[PDB]
């Protein structure tokens, strides 16, 4: 659920 | 003597010709490749939607669960990656084939409007795989990298060499099922059960055209022939093994692109959801249909590709 967390960062990455 | 030399002169008139014509005709598999690589792309890319999946995420962040919607997003990017590898693969071998075929048949006439009809359905034929075959290499993918990648976490961390192992290992599952013979996947995702091939030719080609076709059933005799040499080379495990190199020359080409854009940007462990949308901006590139793609030009350029094109040239006894 934290992992998930840290992982929204990431989305910006799919740009 | 003087009849000797100019009987030479012939047949290096001859191989000058023939070599001339394999050229011209490895090129035209090239050019008729990027014409239709937009036709097959944008299914895949319809069908596999990784940037709404993306947005919902992304939405969420400020009705699928989260959890949901990122094993969704790592299958989803891992399979349109591999299915757009696969149908190019096998649309490339594809088009070597037919069109290896017919330019020896016409360097054999040529050497010694009904023959034409069969010819151009012969060409319409790839049409299945755009419109339908691709499908199955889709799902056959998509369980394949379940098998793989359905457990792992999009956090957890992994190196270039950990993460392209892991997609050799969904490649070789994949491989393993599209080439088993049931007649492969291969072959029903190339090419249309017997009884739909006048459909398809009803589907690619107009009323003109199937009138003077059906008016001769030898037109369709003719074209059952090509069709059959066509199978016979897709059922060959040497077809099979270059199928599978073209989608290992392409992977290869994505992952250098990858490794070089990090090395650029400071090899660490990267997370894993960082390599679905690396692949995601690579996979982009294999779709451009650009002369300019030196991936595309790869592809369509390697060895035992142009090995293969020559032994179907040169198969008289066909």
């Amino acid at each position: 659920d934290d992992d998930l967390d840290d992982l929204d960062d990431l989305l910006d990455d799919f740009d | 003597l003087a009849e000797l030399n100019e009987r030479l002169k012939e047949e290096n008139f001859a191989k000058e010709q023939i070599k001339r014509r394999f050229k011209q005709t490895q090129n035209d598999c090239y050019m008729t490749f990027l014409s239709l690589l937009p036709v097959l792309t944008e299914p895949i890319y319809e069908a596999l939607k990784v940037e709404e999946i993306t947005r919902e995420l992304q939405n969420k962040r400020f009705t699928k669960s989260k959890t949901q919607l990122w094993n969704e997003l790592r299958n989803q990017s891992i399979t349109r990656f591999l299915t757009l590898l696969y149908c190019e693969s096998l649309l490339i071998v594809f088009l070597h084939l037919q069109l290896n075929i017919l330019s020896r048949r016409s360097y054999l006439e040529t050497a010694i409007q009904d023959e034409n009809l069969a010819e151009q359905a012969f060409l319409s034929y790839s049409w299945w795989l755009l419109n339908k075959g691709w499908i199955d290499i889709k799902n056959q993918v998509e369980s394949s990298v379940e098998d793989i990648f359905g457990d792992i976490n999009p956090r957890q961390e992994l190196s270039i060499e950990e993460f392209a192992t892991l997609i050799n290992k969904t490649q070789q599952i994949i491989d393993k099922q599209i080439y088993a013979e049931k007649s492969s996947t291969v072959i029903t995702s190339l090419l249309p059960p017997a009884n739909m091939e006048l459909f398809l030719l009803q589907q690619t080609n107009d009323m003109e055209f199937l009138t003077n076709f059906n008016n001769n059933i030898q037109n369709s005799e003719n074209v059952s022939k090509l069709l059959n040499e066509l199978k016979g080379y897709l059922m060959n495990d040497q077809v099979s093994a270059i199928i599978s190199l073209l989608v290992t020359v392409g992977i290869s080409k994505v992952l250098d692109n990858i490794v070089v854009n990090l090395m650029n940007k400071q090899i660490p462990k990267v997370k894993l959801a960082s390599l679905l949308a690396s692949i995601t901006k690579q996979s982009n590139q294999l779709t451009n249909n650009s002369l300019d793609n030196e991936v595309l030009y790869t592809l369509n350029n390697l060895q035992e590709l142009d090995d293969l094109s020559a032994s179907v040239y040169s198969n008289f006894d066909a």
